[PDB]
C-alpha cells in the first residue's frame, strides 16, 4: 500500500533548524508530487510547499523565505528544512501525495502528521503520584484508581495499566500546561483492588524515562 | 488562491441518521472538490473527489454533489465509525486549499458522570506540594461544570481541567479537574469538595473529604 510517514524532533529551540523527513513507500517520488502542510494551534490546514515529481520545488509565497524542500529519491525521502520558529508553538506538520495526469488528483494519501514543540526549556521527566480513594471514602465494588503524571516537558507521554493487561475504563486525559510543565491524569477501574495490584506504566520518551507506580492504600 | 468556506463547524447526530456538510469556493472550480475524513490515530482519508466520484472503498452511504462554487457532502445511515472530522480540498489549482473542518459528534443517550475525588498522596506532600483530583467519568452530553469548594467557599484559583474526546466504545466523555496548592495551604483547610452540575441530575453531584480523616 501507499504510505507516507513524517519524522522529526519533538522539541526544537527558537532559531534551531527544524528538519522534517517524509518517508514514502509503495510509489516512486519521480512519479508523484509530495506536499508539506501545517496545522497551527487552533486552526485549519496551511499549504507550505511541494516537492514536484520532476525535481523542482514551489512554496507558499508568504513562507518561501523561511523554507527549503528537497528529496533523496534513492531513500524514498522528502525533506522540509525551516528556520525562524515561534516560541511556544505546537504545530503539526504533514506530508501528502498528489499527481497530475489528465487532471490533478486531490491529495490521495497523507501521513499522520508530527507535532513539534518550540521552546528554549529543558526536557523534564514527570513525577508519578497515585490516585487512590482515602480520607474516609467508602469503597464500592468497582473502584476508580489512577496516576497523576506531573511536571514534565515536552509532550508526549504514554500511560498503560498493568503493562497493557488492564484496559477497563482506561481514560488518559489531555495534559494541561502551567509554569512551563505539563500534568496529566490517567484512570482505570477495578473490582479486584486492592487484593489484586494496579500499576500505571508511564513513559516519557524525551527524557528516556519509564516509571511504574503501584497504586495502593 | 481559492478560498474554501466550509459549514458548519459542528454537527451532532445519532447512528442511523443523515447529515450534510457544505463547502463553497471563492471562485468557480468546475467539479474539482474532494472530501476527506479525519479520525484520531489515522491519516486523513480521501472519500470523494471531482465533486461526486467515490474513491474505491468508500461506502455508498457517502455521496457528493456540486459544480462551480457550491459543494455538499451527504452522509446517510451513519455508522459509529463515521463520527469524526470532515474537510474539503479543492483540486482545481495550486496552491491546494482547504475547508476549516466539521466535527461530527455521535449523539447517544444521556449518561451521568461517575464522580471520584482523590486526596494528595503522601509521596507528593513530601515535596511540599498538593494536588486534589476530581474525575467525572463516562458522561453524556458534553455540557458539564465543576466547582471546587474548600471549607464551603468556592476556590477557582489553582484549578485546571481537561476533557477526553468521545470514547471509541461508548461515545461518552470524561473530565479531570485538579486543584493544586501548597502543602501549607492544603493543611490550613479541612473540607475539600468538588461540585459537579450536569443535565442528568436536578441538583449537583457532590464528593467531599475531610483532610482530618486522611
Ligand atoms: C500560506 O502561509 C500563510 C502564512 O504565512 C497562511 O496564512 C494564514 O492563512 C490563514 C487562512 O487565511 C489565516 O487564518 C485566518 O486568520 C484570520 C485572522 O485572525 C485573527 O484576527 C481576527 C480579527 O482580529 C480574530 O477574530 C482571530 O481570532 C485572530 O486574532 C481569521 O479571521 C480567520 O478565521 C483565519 O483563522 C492565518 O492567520 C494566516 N496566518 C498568518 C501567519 O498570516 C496561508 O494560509 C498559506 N496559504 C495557503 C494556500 O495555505
Ligand atoms: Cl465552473
Amino acid at each position: 500500500q501507499v504510505q507516507l510517514m513524517e519524522s522529526g524532533p519533538g522539541l526544537v529551540q527558537p532559531s534551531e533548524t527544524l528538519s522534517l523527513t517524509c518517508t514514502v513507500s509503495g510509489f516512486s517520488l519521480t512519479s508523484y508530487n509530495v506536499h508539506w502542510v501545517r496545522q497551527p494551534p487552533g486552526k485549519g490546514l496551511e499549504w507550505m510547499g511541494v516537492m514536484w515529481s520532476g525535481g523542482s520545488t514551489d512554496y507558499n509565497s508568504t513562507l518561501k523565505s523561511r523554507l527549503s524542500i528537497s528529496r533523496d529519491t534513492s531513500q524514498n525521502q522528502v525533506f522540509l528544512k525551516m528556520n525562524s520558529l515561534q516560541s511556544e508553538d505546537t504545530t503539526t506538520y504533514y506530508c501528502a501525495r498528489d499527481r497530475t495526469m489528465g487532471m490533478t488528483t486531490p491529495f490521495d494519501y497523507w501521513g499522520q502528521g508530527v507535532m513539534v514543540t518550540v521552546s528554549s526549556a529543558q526536557t523534564t521527566a514527570p513525577s508519578v503520584y497515585p490516585l487512590a480513594p482515602g480520607c474516609g471514602d467508602t469503597t464500592s465494588s468497582t473502584v476508580t484508581l489512577g496516576c497523576l503524571v506531573k511536571g514534565y516537558f515536552p509532550e508526549p507521554v504514554t500511560v498503560t495499566w498493568n503493562s497493557g493487561a488492564l484496559s477497563s475504563d482506561v481514560h488518559t486525559f489531555p495534559a494541561v500546561l502551567q509554569s512551563g510543565l505539563y500534568t496529566l491524569t490517567s484512570s482505570v477501574t477495578s473490582s479486584t483492588w486492592p487484593s489484586q495490584t494496579v500499576t500505571c506504566n508511564v513513559a516519557h520518551p524525551a527524557s528516556s524515562t519509564k516509571v511504574d507506580k503501584k497504586v495502593e492504600r | 488562491d481559492v478560498q474554501m468556506t466550509q459549514s458548519p463547524s459542528n454537527l451532532a447526530a445519532s447512528p442511523g441518521e443523515s447529515v450534510s456538510i457544505n463547502c463553497k469556493a471563492s471562485k468557480r472550480i468546475s467539479k474539482y472538490l474532494a472530501w476527506y475524513q479525519q479520525k484520531p490515530g489515522k491519516a486523513n482519508k480521501l472519500l470523494i473527489y471531482s465533486g461526486s466520484t467515490l474513491q474505491s472503498g468508500t461506502p455508498s452511504r457517502f455521496s457528493g454533489s456540486g459544480s462551480g462554487t457550491d459543494f455538499t457532502l451527504t452522509i446517510r445511515n451513519l455508522e459509529p465509525e463515521d463520527f469524526g472530522l470532515y474537510y474539503c480540498q479543492q483540486h482545481k489549482e495550486y496552491p491546494p486549499t482547504f475547508g476549516a473542518g466539521t466535527k461530527l459528534e455521535l449523539k447517544r443517550a444521556d449518561a451521568a458522570p461517575t464522580v471520584s475525588i482523590f486526596p494528595p498522596s503522601t509521596e507528593q506532600l513530601a515535596t511540599g506540594g498538593a494536588s486534589v483530583v476530581c474525575l467525572m467519568n463516562n458522561f453524556y452530553p458534553r455540557d458539564i461544570s465543576v466547582k471546587w469548594k474548600i471549607d464551603g467557599t468556592e476556590r477557582r484559583d489553582g484549578v485546571l481541567d481537561s476533557v477526553t474526546d468521545q470514547d471509541s466504545k461508548d461515545s461518552t466523555y470524561s473530565m479531570s479537574s485538579t486543584l493544586s496548592l501548597t502543602k501549607a495551604d492544603y493543611e490550613s483547610h479541612n473540607l475539600y469538595t468538588c461540585e459537579v452540575v450536569h443535565k442528568t441530575s436536578s441538583s449537583p453531584v457532590v464528593k467531599s473529604f475531610n483532610r482530618n480523616e486522611c
